[PDB]
């Protein structure tokens, strides 16, 4: 620790504080994640997020490049990349993005993502917060401090998981099972968000962020998803709203952008297409 | 089955080559003895059970036992604060809800203070270089069970007893890899229930023919037959229970005929 120089605090994350460092030796800039060790000895959080990252070698996975335990302290050294999607997308909320760039960044994201459920990763935080881009054009899956192992076939994991905006239907309506779904789900909502610059489904409460969704994908039912009105937080009074036209609620996609968001973006998890299934989408076609 | 189970397969093997022991790492200790071991793993069954843990937990613990006495000499005072934890992480990786270091320090009769547990934790972790994602005997079954035709829950549950049977004897089965024993339990409980044998679809998945399989099966039979007379037995008590349909119970087929 001696090596490094903190510069500033850059953000927060699943647990911990997050610095921008400089070693001092190699005068290589990266970002130390801090975890203080004081009660349950160390945080299962980062005991996940190390044990994975260390298996995650990948262009569009952010590389963990060090572990040093302090006194009284845990410092996870990583890369360190200038910028994040969120950022990215407020300093383009007027001129936008243009599709290539969009197209790019999620078809890389979706080399990050099937490499981690083909390892048998879930990541179940995905935001554009946690999604970092460096100088050379390149994005990267970030923060694993929610991700964990799973098993096939899959049990009952943690129900308290992915960012309200970003949580899948599933989860909200409280199915006993989720799998490698949950996560296509968020990035679906991102890829809505790069091209409109706003997050698709803004909630303030599981009710309301349900309610977002059906808003703009219609009330799902046995039509679409058999056994929804079954599930645990199924309501009989929930409003019956029409699914809305993709052409008014993303404007500027194509025909094959349209039809891959709503692969992403179906009700029963079943139907969602997967990461790799994904990157063999007509979409990708011209990708750069 | 689902999405990745092809991919996740072949990356399990590829990792449980990585994540493997030293087999004869016993020999080399100065003060503990397979015995002692079989001892502690036992121990852990019954915590497991009494704290009402996965049996993924358990898997996962003993193989970081294993890995941690690869590679660092323990007294046989200390074995138990090892063993204490390796439960621990492999609680906090695993579970939803892991018990607390209280509790795991409570289940030890206080003959380690709390302090010392979360110290053999940083010393634990520091050891396995933080690789905690390590393939079980019980990953390998659950996907061997995707390949039934049809199900059958007496199978099941005396796979799972066979494989756990296996984490009490360090000789012999150090000298075979998690998908090997899986591969063995799988087909020896299909044998006991149903006289049908490993079927073409996990040869095809796996390349491995009952012929590979036979020195570890030889050896699972054998542990098989001589488990009402083993030393250690809450993993046979714990597969009596009507949740494992008291798989622990039946009888073991006399000869294989491999
Ligand atoms: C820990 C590791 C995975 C990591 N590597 N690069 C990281 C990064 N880079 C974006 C950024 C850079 C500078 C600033 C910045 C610069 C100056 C002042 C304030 N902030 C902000 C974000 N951010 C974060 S957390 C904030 C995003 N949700 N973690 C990062
Ligand atoms: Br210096
Ligand atoms: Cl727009």
């Amino acid at each position: 620790m001696e090596n490094f120089q903190k510069v500033e605090k850059i953000g927060e994350g699943t647990y911990g504080v997050v610095y921008k460092a400089r070693n001092k030796l190699t005068g290589e800039v990266v970002a130390l994640k801090k975890i203080r060790l004081d009660t349950e000895g160390v945080p299962s959080t980062a005991i996940r997020e190390i044990s994975l990252l260390k298996e995650l070698n990948h262009p569009n996975i952010v590389k963990l490049l060090d572990v040093i335990h302090t006194e009284n302290k845990l410092y996870l050294v990583f890369e360190f990349l200038h910028q994040d999607l969120k950022k990215f997308m407020d300093a383009s909320a007027l001129t936008g993005i243009p599709l290539p760039l969009i197209k790019s960044y999620l078809f890389q994201l979706l080399q990050g993502l099937a490499f981690c459920h083909s390892h048998r990763v879930l990541h179940r935080d995905l935001k554009p917060q946690n999604l970092l881009i460096n100088t050379e054009g390149a994005i990267k899956l970030a923060d694993f401090g929610l991700a964990r192992a799973f098993g096939v076939p899959v049990r009952t994991y943690t129900h308290e998981v992915v960012t309200l905006w970003y949580r899948a239907p599933e989860i909200l309506l409280g199915c006993k099972y989720y799998s490698t779904a949950v996560d296509i789900w968020s990035l679906g909502c991102i890829f809505a968000e790069m091209v409109t610059r706003r997050a698709l489904f803004p909630g303030d409460s599981e009710i309301d962020q349900l309610f977002r969704i059906f808003r703009t994908l219609g009330t799902p039912d046995e039509v679409v998803w058999p056994g929804v009105t079954s599930m645990p937080d199924y309501k009989p009074s929930f409003p019956k709203w029409a699914r809305q036209d993709f052409s008014k609620v993303v404007p500027p996609l194509d025909e094959d952008g349209r039809s891959l968001l709503s692969q992403m973006l179906h009700y029963d998890p079943n139907k969602r297409i997967s990461a790799k299934a994904a990157l063999a989408h007509p979409f990708f076609q011209d990708v750069t | 089955v689902p999405d990745y189970h092809e991919d996740i397969h072949t990356y399990l093997r590829e990792m449980e080559v990585k994540c493997k022991p030293k087999v004869g790492y016993m020999k080399k200790q100065p003060d503990i003895t397979n015995s002692m071991r079989a001892i502690l793993v036992d121990w852990l069954v019954e915590v497991g059970e009494e704290y009402k843990l996965q049996n993924e937990t358990l898997h996962l613990a003993v193989n970081y036992i294993d890995r941690f006495l690869s590679s660092m000499s323990v007294l046989r005072g200390k074995l138990q604060l090892v063993g204490t934890a390796a439960m621990l992480l492999a609680s906090k990786f695993e579970e939803i809800y892991p018990p607390e270091v209280a509790e795991f320090v409570y289940i030890t009769d206080d003959t380690y203070t709390k302090k010392q547990v979360l110290r053999m934790e940083h010393l634990v972790l520091k050891v396995l270089t933080f690789d905690l994602a390590a393939p079980t005997v019980n990953q390998f079954l659950t996907q061997y069970f995707l390949h039934q035709q049809p199900a059958n829950c007496k199978v099941e549950s005396l796979a799972m007893f066979l494989g756990e049977l296996s984490l009490i004897d360090a000789d012999p089965y150090l000298k075979y890899l998690p998908s090997v024993i899986a591969g063995a339990a799988f087909h020896l409980a299909l044998y006991t229930v149903t006289g049908q044998s490993w079927p073409e679809s996990l040869i095809r998945k796996t390349g491995y023919t009952l012929e590979s399989l036979k020195p570890c099966l030889m050896d699972l039979h054998q542990t098989y037959l001589k488990a009402p007379q083993h030393a250690q037995q809450s993993i046979r008590e714990k597969y009596k229970n009507s949740k494992y349909h008291g798989v622990s119970l039946l009888n073991p087929p006399e000869t294989l005929n491999l």
